RNA sequence: GGGUCCGCCUUGAGUGCCCGGGUGAAGCAUGAUCCCGGGUAAUUAUGGCGGACCCACA
RNA sequence: AUAAUUUGACUCAA
């Protein structure tokens, strides 16, 4: 009944008197509306019709934006979390798309079966699965095995089976009863389909209708009333609790944002349990996104180790301006 | 009750209101369901409004009663939408009706006004 | 639709009253939302004296 | 030379689906049916081209 | 441009 999501990792501290300055940078609180918009994600409760491309381009139309993306198709007749990244955080959905998901399916049985049969079997498919996307998918149809963490049976009414399930990314639930259909022998189709988590985000207060969103913009835009709109976005930080971060000391923020790569005697604190290659946050002391990388060295290397690189920089969020220029020659 | 309700309405006046729905339907003009409803309002057709209780999501009928305050056509609450939809004729709920032609139920539709009227302020 | 939700501890059920507390639960998914959406100023209105703005 | 940041490496027409308008009848008025109109997302990697910054062990 | 990813897309013509 947990996600890799839900894991959480003790933080290592390489440098005990490293600390920032306030007057340096924009964490989420201090971003004025306009730039926490630019640098924003929405947890959107998706509606049942449109699909969630549609969705996104409503949103660009609606909030007057060039850029947004969202963090994994849900298909038109499946509600609830999608989240929407924004302008400037579009690209942060690299973290989100891969990342897995929880849903909560109604099955209908074409057949009558026993309450503690239909419990038992579907217990047999948590673990690893093989899938070939359907004629109707996004992706390359080929045989790939993916991962279903749990399944939760909620309550049967008859053949109506509700169920919560955790799952890799790219998991069809369309298929996996299809096939659960096929293990109790009588079959069985998908009715209703709703997610309920999609990496860091779920359902509470920050999930938000197209309604309220579009209602709190133009409170904010016509009534001049910020504060409902601004708790409609989540800042883009948000779509990295998951990931395994690495601390940095001010004076390396500006280095990254320009280019460079992320070395040894840079580093605050830092995660434990980072592994080479794994992807990892890179974040100021204030906890903004700096950039997103690839690590070089593990969690133990980047804390006893005085040189070397310990991030490849990939994606830089932060603009080059924030931080002053503290690097020398 | 729901935020959509915006006044209390006694047993006796939301039964009134069903009678008329149900009298109008075999001797006036109705439009049932929510669009056709809204489409009646907006219009200027509507007699009267008739609005269900227990609608979820609240946002199907939401936009009515500040509709009909803005078309000056009055509006009424009932306990049901399954009860309203039978009233109304169909086999199904009903979210809202509204009352075109009276019919026979004339006098009680002017009733039914003049006592939501009271309710309103 | 068939699949509701509590409001109060947000268990998943198919159920008029909830299982687990028993606060009356609700649909779980959205209302039809539309780009064009024609009711926004009466729905908006709506929502402003809930609020209170 | 390298890295980061931005842009580009087709456009139509149609099907599907949805949304609005009109119509307003197992499932279904929280919208059947048909007509008209419109809408339909990004990310990653590699390469090419145009541009903006920087070359940074903190 | 080419190859992929994400629970929803497909066909045709320059
Ligand atoms: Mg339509
Ligand atoms: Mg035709
Ligand atoms: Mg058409
Ligand atoms: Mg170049
Ligand atoms: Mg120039
Ligand atoms: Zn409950």
């Amino acid at each position: 009944r947990i996600l890799p999501a839900d894991i959480k990792r003790e933080v290592l501290i390489k440098d005990e008197n490293a600390e920032t300055n306030p007057d340096w940078g924009f964490p989420p609180e201090k971003r004025p509306i306009e730039m926490h918009i630019q640098f924003g994600v929405i947890n959107l409760d998706k509606p049942p019709g449109p699909t969630s491309h549609e969705v996104v381009a409503w949103i660009k139309k609606i909030l007057n934006l060039e850029k947004a993306g969202h963090g994994g198709t849900l298909d038109p007749k499946v509600s609830g979390v999608l989240p929407v990244a924004l302008e400037k955080a579009t690209r942060v959905v690299q973290a989100l798309l891969p990342a897995g998901k929880e849903y909560v399916a109604l099955m209908h049985l074409h057949g009558d079966v026993p309450e503690d049969k239909i419990i038992q079997v579907m217990k047999e498919f948590e673990g690893e699965i093989i899938q070939r996307p359907p004629l109707r998918s996004a992706v390359k149809r080929r045989l790939r095995t993916r991962k279903v963490y749990y399944i939760e049976v909620l309550e049967i009414e008859g053949r109506d089976v509700l169920f919560r399930v955790g799952v890799e990314a790219g998991t069809y639930i369309r298929s996996l009863i299809h096939h659960i259909g096929l293990a109790l022998g009588v079959g069985a189709h998908m009715s209703e389909l709703r997610r309920t988590r999609s990496g860091p985000f779920k359902e509470d207060e920050t999930l938000i209708t197209l309604h309220d969103l579009v209602d709190y913009y133009y409170f904010w835009k016509e009534d001049g009333i910020e504060e409902y709109f601004r708790k409609a976005i989540q800042p883009m930080e948000k779509a990295v609790e998951h990931l395994p971060k690495v601390w940095i000391k001010d004076s390396a923020v500006a280095a990254v944002t320009h280019g460079a790569d992320l070395a040894v005697p840079g580093i605050a604190k830092l995660h434990a349990g980072i592994k080479r290659g794994d992807l990892v946050a890179i974040m100021t002391l204030k906890d903004e996104l700096v950039a997103l990388g690839k690590a070089m060295m593990t969690s133990q290397e980047m804390l006893e180790k005085t040189k070397g690189i310990a991030v490849d920089v990939e994606k830089v969020f932060m603009p080059r301006d924030w931080y002053p220029k503290l690097w020398e020659k | 009750k729901p935020s959509y309700v915006k006044f209390e309405v006694p047993k006796e006046l939301a039964e009134k209101a069903l009678q008329a729905v149900e009298i109008a339907r075999d001797t006036g003009k109705i439009r049932k369901g929510t669009n056709e409803t809204t489409k009646a309002v907006e219009r200027g057709q509507a007699k009267l409004v008739i609005i269900a209780e227990d609608v979820d999501p609240e946002e199907i009928v939401a936009h009515l009663p500040p509709l009909c305050e803005e078309k000056e056509i009055p509006y009424i609450y009932v306990p049901s939408k399954k009860e309203l939809g039978a009233a109304a004729g169909i086999e199904v709920a009903a979210a809202s009706v509204a009352i075109i032609e009276p019919g026979k139920a004339r006098d009680l539709v002017e009733e039914i006004a003049m006592k939501v009227k009271e309710l309103m302020k | 639709f068939r699949i509701r939700k509590c409001p109060k501890c947000g268990r998943y059920t198919l159920k008029e009253v909830c299982p687990v507390c028993g606060e009356k639960t609700k649909v779980a998914h959205p209302p039809r939302f539309s780009p064009e959406d024609p009711y926004g100023e009466y729905r908006r209105r709506w929502k402003r004296e809930v609020l209170g703005i």
